[PDB]
């Protein structure tokens, strides 16, 4: 009894007679699942978990700038060089500087000038991409009874090399699981925390940028980024770094999804195609008779965001274990239940029964007898 | 020329049932596969069933086993779609597709029908309230008009001034409400130096009920 | 298993006698089996090409099919006026289902025009019946991307809004929208002031229109 | 001597016979001014100060959220309702979220939530304005002599309301000067460092804002932009605050030109429309003779960057000061000197002499006699 | 004390059949003796109106002249392709001079196009006398607004530039550019990578082009 | 009709001199107040110098006092600029203006004379230097052709295969280095299917030193 009344909720039902019924659990919702003369489940993606993620590249946000060094010619001696032009990790400017006989030069102009200073990245993120073979899906199956509560379910995982599993059931038997580990987007981690993003958006962040190999001294692509060059009097030329791009980045990521890691494992809302096999699903309660004493409902029958019905029982007799009398009218109508084969176990205890009217005006009787339940019900169809 | 032409369209209860008919000139029609294509309101085309040249054999869509059954009547040549215990979902328009086959179902050109529409739902056929857009102070161009609520079905037409005001103009498309209900709203842009000289009415026609409703706005 | 077609870009904005290229991906390879319809509405789709490049009898010689791989891709040499419309591929593979794409749209593209916002109030007729409609009018603007977010007196309004959108003028390439916001007359009254803000790309910051109750 | 050799140099000269000379000092560069039987002054403006500086309008870069709560009502009562959605600095939005019997509603479906936060900045930044009446000119004038360095001056104030200001220029009298103290422009100071930037840029920033009044208690518009409400699987509505926008804003600052403030007063490089008045000017050494013995240059005579050629010359005479005879040929022409009345105060100090010649062809000699120096020069003019 | 006049926008990016209204701030009040002309090139101005308000004799009514304080506007009602074109304020308040503003240009609004970048080594002959020109060209982009930046291999070049832009083109209403980069042979070849790195409108992030010398 | 056609242009050395003359046509001349305006390149109208009907009475602007003198003989019905010590930046475009003036130098509607340009440089007059734009491999579209360097005085007239290629190429405005020389360049895209088929070859014609120049330019 574990979907009720959620929103994100599916029906898939085994057609044709079948004994096996294909789902597609997206994360948040749940599959409810019948097929007949078998038990009702709902089925569910807890969570998707990835480790051991390719980094695709990786993007500088915290540079230093060190070993500055300038060289200036003079205005008829054409343009300055300095040897760190060509030496890696290295960014650089030419400008014009005033010279004259007060700076040291014979005559008067414009002289060459360059500075050049040798960038570093102080701190990095990664732009890790996410690789099927290392998911690990988990599904949590519980199996829609009427046990009681207003209103403990077993657990599979799924790798993609190893892509089947075997649900216990207790009480119900074993169901069979293969699922088929069915993005261009990239999980960007900064910082002990993580994004999803669209991919060419990563790839055009305006940030300096070394590839994914290991090498503790990369060369960084677009330096010039993080550097400012500013001769603003002719008279002389600074360079500084920029300073964190941490708030920024922050900023830009508002709308991205956050994504929990916590030590190089990441969750995923991941949807997974699988589907499942209930060829040692039986159900239980089978051998029990029908009930022969009347029912009276606990709660006002409710319906359900899909149009189902939900309804709360008591039964007052006294066969122990006993099969509930159910079935809809027009005029007689066999009755659609979604919470399969419902018996009473016990008097005290109420159950729940999920059932699909059909459209129109349907009267519900439960029991049997003349005195026994009757629930007058109209069930309205106005938007998809 | 090869064409086929449907027929059959129209409003079902929910759990109803309709049957919808399209007919075929201008090729052998035996050798034709048919085929049944609907696309639901602001949503792609579906393919759902298909038959062959003698309907000796039919495929149907997850969708639609088992509710919808697909038939031809060769010697009337026409095709046929008996659609069984309709859900709120299967509101549609349906194109049926024709195309000459060796294989079952395999075709490479095609012929489609005009399309007819079909709408499901437990709502009674009501006409529209029509509510007032009324402008306010901005003298260059303010915007006014009407409102068309709660009917059902579509459609409705909204005239302004009884056409003499066209251009400005927007008719937005309906949208349908939690209520099974339609809603839209027709608006002008028009310059507030006017906006106490012209007299600015709405003419909102819904035949289905036949309710014509003429409303003037001001402020 | 059903195989998908993937159709892209979504909304393809091009000016007219731009060369236009669509691209559909196939879940699995279908190997050729693979058409090329325009939908123009009110009428039924039209097949344009069939088996990844050939030319269904009596379309013009723009349109062009291409396929490499999964990746099959519709061309328009220069767009006419008559092909802004939307195009959905359909496979033909092997058995039914013959799958269709979901869509592309073709689009006139225009220069950025920053909307035109009003706000209308409920109209006394309408609360007294027992419900109020606020309705904010974005008028003639492009592109369509455009956000409208209601709020209330100090809250952000959701789940109670919705939206209509006009389709492309035939004489601005423009757009229009109306979002209106239902309540409760109850409700309604509870609260003092109505607004819509709208974001959108000719605006260099969001404009507000707002009103007080009963004024 | 303070302007030879520097590109942002202004040549301004007296009309007519004036005795009044109008100039623009845009600070920067400087102006070199003449007029006839006058010194030629070289003047600059040193700096620009504002202090007392309006407040125009003050943005949140860092909020803070506190005082939460919730109110839910259910499928069938219609919207929920928060006295806070009315309280300012409130913060709020609704959702609706999945109810039924397992939150505590008799029947199913969804139903209204709103989550009110009160909103408080932690730290903002303001854009103030720049009133012309607290701008505060100083202006250097140091006279365009040839006293030797190989190439102290008096400085005067000027305040919006004291318009007017005299320089004493010791040897050579004072100079009078009226300056006019002449931007849709904000300094946007954001913890203790500032910037100049444009204003409806300052006035789109994406940011919380409140005016400028004083109240410790402001009402912040558009606090939204700082607060996020994420309300994802329907089951709650979580609020929280975006955490400093100081990165952002320094990323997006890049570009702006920054400006020193130190202890509310702000330095500016300002545009000042002035003129000046040398009625007590009247140069040093008209007394002396004509210098009899000859003349040769240290160095290499210099072309400037607007034209004029500087020159650098020993005298090996002992008349003690002298004139110095200086003319320029095509053919006698008499020469235009900026270093106006070159006169050798000691024959081991040379001279510097400034003087503008004509294009083309043409001999300067200094000095009077036949082994007199003579400098052949071609001045060419080629681009504006 | 001159009068100086300050005209804005400097550009104004209309598409055709757009209301264009341009701005004149006087220095201080000339009353009304305020001047409009259009200077299109190869031609003298031409006087469209005059005395603030008054149209010159044969102008078409579309010109209008407004006058509040020191602001004056000139309002085109509906912008025809003949009036893309510079326009300049004069004022004759008083006396001579009767200076002239700044000038605004009008030009055609389009789409955003991102421009093709080329860029072309020093030819062997222009080596051989012993200078280098680079050339990068960006060709036929809107807006006119692009960024050119020289690098040399880790150094960005500063000063050694000159730029030159077309006029709009009359067919797709763009504009190309063309930046060469001149340096003694000597200096050109202490230098491996030479690149010119591109930002526009159109691009998503720079587009660089670069060679290495010699290869 | 009322009209004014000017002569004089021409290039001049520095601290020379030359003189403009603007002839008038269809109005009493001497009921007309003049004018000078000029236009310094990549710059705006510079309203320089002014004189009565009468020419009793000058005014020049400070940029041109105490160089440039006008004068106006009202007999031959026509206006003189008498320019004197031309430094580099009095290189442009100059057009006279004339007016109805009751008032000194007041005016209300006038008439502007073609425009006639001087250009001031040491610059001796040079021919351009033609260089290829070399293309390489994109294999769609490719751009390629001329550059005309280090010349003077301007114009040059360059077109593309002796005028057979028009569409793609793009002409720029010369640029004048410091050296006081012009320079520009001449391309044109064209497709890399016909980059060994169609040869291309650039006519460069700067006349003042009478040097036509055909390049060829290949990979
Ligand atoms: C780039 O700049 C660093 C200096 O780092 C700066 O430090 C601050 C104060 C600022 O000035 C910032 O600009 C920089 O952050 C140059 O020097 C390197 O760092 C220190 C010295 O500053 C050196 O560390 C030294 O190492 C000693 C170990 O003995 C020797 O061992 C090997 C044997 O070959 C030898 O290679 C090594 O260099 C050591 O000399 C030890 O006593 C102590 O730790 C001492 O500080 C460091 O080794 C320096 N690196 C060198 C010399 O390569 C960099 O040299 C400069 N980069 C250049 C010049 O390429
Ligand atoms: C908004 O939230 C604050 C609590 O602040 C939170 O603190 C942390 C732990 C988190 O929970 C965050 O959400 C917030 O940052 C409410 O309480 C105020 O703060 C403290 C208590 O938390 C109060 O300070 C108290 O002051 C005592 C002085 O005695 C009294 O003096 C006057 C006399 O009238 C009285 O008005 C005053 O309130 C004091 O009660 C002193 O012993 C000690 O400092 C003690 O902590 C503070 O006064 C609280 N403000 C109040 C009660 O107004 C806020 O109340 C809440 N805002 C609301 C409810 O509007």
């Amino acid at each position: 009894m574990r979907c009720v009344g959620v929103g994100n909720r599916d029906f898939v039902e085994g057609l044709s007679g079948a004994t096996w019924v294909d789902v597609v659990l997206e994360h948040g919702g749940c599959v409810t699942t019948m097929a007949k003369n078998k038990p009702t489940l709902d089925i569910e993606l807890q969570k998707t978990e990835a480790t051991q993620l390719a980094t695709l590249r990786k993007l500088c946000i915290e540079g230093k700038i060190t070993n500055i060094t300038t060289d200036s010619r003079c205005p008829t001696q054409g343009e300055a060089i300095l040897p760190e032009e060509q030496d890696q990790n290295y960014v650089c400017k030419h400008t014009y500087v005033d010279r004259g006989w007060g700076n040291g030069c014979g005559c008067f102009g414009k002289g060459s000038l360059v500075t050049c200073a040798k960038f570093q990245c102080l701190e990095s993120i990664e732009g890790k991409v996410v690789q099927h073979e290392n998911l690990k899906y988990t599904v949590i199956i519980t199996v829609h009874t009427g046990d009681q509560h207003q209103v403990q379910g077993v657990t599979a995982e799924i790798t993609s090399q190893a892509s089947t599993a075997e649900a216990i059931l207790p009480g119900y038997g074993t169901l069979g699981l293969e699922c088929s580990p069915r993005n261009e987007m990239i999980l960007l981690t900064m910082k002990n925390k993580a994004w999803m993003v669209h991919r060419q958006w990563f790839f055009d962040l305006p940030l300096p940028w070394t590839s994914g190999a290991t090498t503790e001294t990369p060369t960084w692509n677009r330096r010039e980024l993080l550097v400012t060059f500013k001769n603003a009097h002719a008279k002389k030329q600074e360079v500084v770094v920029l300073g964190s791009q941490e708030g920024a980045m922050h900023t830009a990521l508002t709308g991205a999804t956050e994504i929990q890691t916590s030590g190089g494992t990441s969750i995923f809302a991941g949807h997974l195609k699988c589907r499942l096999k209930m060829d040692k699903l039986e159900l239980k309660g089978m051998s029990y008779a029908m009930c022969l004493n009347t029912f009276v409902l606990k709660k006002e029958v409710c319906e359900t965001q899909h149009g189902t019905i939900l309804i709360k029982v008591e039964y007052k007799g006294e066969d122990a274990p006993c099969k509930i009398p159910f079935s809809t009218e027009d005029k007689a109508h066999n009755g659609r239940l979604i919470t399969a084969n419902p018996v009473v176990t016990k008097k005290e205890e109420p159950v729940n029964i999920e059932a699909e009217p059909p459209f129109g005006e349907s009267n519900i009787v439960i029991g049997i007898g003349d005195k026994a339940l009757k629930i007058n019900w109209y069930r309205k169809g106005l938007v998809p | 020329e090869v064409q086929l032409v449907e027929s059959g369209g129209g409003l079902v209860q929910p759990g109803g049932s309709l049957r919808l008919s399209c007919s075929a000139s201008g090729f052998t029609f035996s050798t034709y596969s048919m085929h049944w294509v609907r696309q639901a309101p602001g949503k792609g085309l579906e393919y759902v069933s298909a038959i062959t040249g003698e309907g000796d054999s039919a495929f149907y869509a997850d969708s639609v086993k088992g509710r919808f059954t697909i038939s031809r009547d060769n010697s009337k040549n026409t095709l046929y779609f008996e659609m069984n215990s309709l859900r709120p979902e299967d509101t549609a328009v349906y194109y049926c597709v024709g195309g000459y086959s060796n294989f079952y179902y395999y075709y490479t050109m095609d012929v489609w029908g005009q399309g007819t529409t079909v709408t499901v739902s437990s709502a009674s056929t009501k006409g529209p309230s029509v509510f007032p857009l009324a402008p306010s102070s901005k003298s260059g161009t303010a915007a006014l008009g009407c409102l068309v609520k709660d009917y059902f079905p579509e459609p409705v037409t909204v005239s302004w001034n009884s056409g003499a005001l066209t251009s400005g103009v927007h008719t937005f498309p309906a949208v349908l409400q939690s209520s099974g209900l339609y809603s839209l709203s027709s608006v002008v842009t028009v310059p507030s130096s006017s906006l106490g000289t012209q007299t600015y009415i709405c003419n909102v026609n819904h035949k289905p009920s036949n309710t014509k409703v003429d409303k003037r706005v001001e402020p | 298993s059903e195989i998908v077609l993937t159709q892209s870009p979504a909304t393809l904005s091009l000016s007219p006698g731009e060369r236009a290229t669509l691209s559909c991906r196939a879940s699995q390879s279908i190997s050729t089996f693979l058409a090329w319809y325009q939908h123009k509405p009110g009428q039924a789709p039209r097949l344009l090409i069939y088996d990844a490049s050939t030319r269904a009898t009596g379309v013009p010689a723009r349109f062009s099919g291409s396929r490499s791989g999964t990746d099959f891709t519709l061309t328009i040499s220069t767009l006419e006026p008559e092909d802004f419309a939307v195009y959905y591929c359909q496979q033909r593979y092997n058995w039914p289902p013959y799958t269709f794409g979901q869509g592309t749209k073709v689009e006139i593209k225009r220069t950025v025009a920053a909307p035109s916002v009003f706000i209308f109030p409920p109209s006394d007729e309408q609360l007294k019946s027992g419900t109020a409609s606020v309705v904010c009018l974005l008028n003639n603007f492009y592109p369509r991307e455009a956000k409208v977010q209601w709020k209330v007196d100090n809250a952000l309004q959701s789940g109670n809004s919705q939206e209509s959108v006009t389709e492309q003028d035939s004489k601005d390439s423009t757009y229009s929208l109306s979002s209106t916001l239902t309540l409760s007359k109850a409700d309604y009254e509870k609260h003092k002031v109505y607004a819509c803000e709208v974001t959108h790309q000719g605006l260099s910051s969001p404009v507000t229109k707002s009103f007080n109750r009963g004024e």
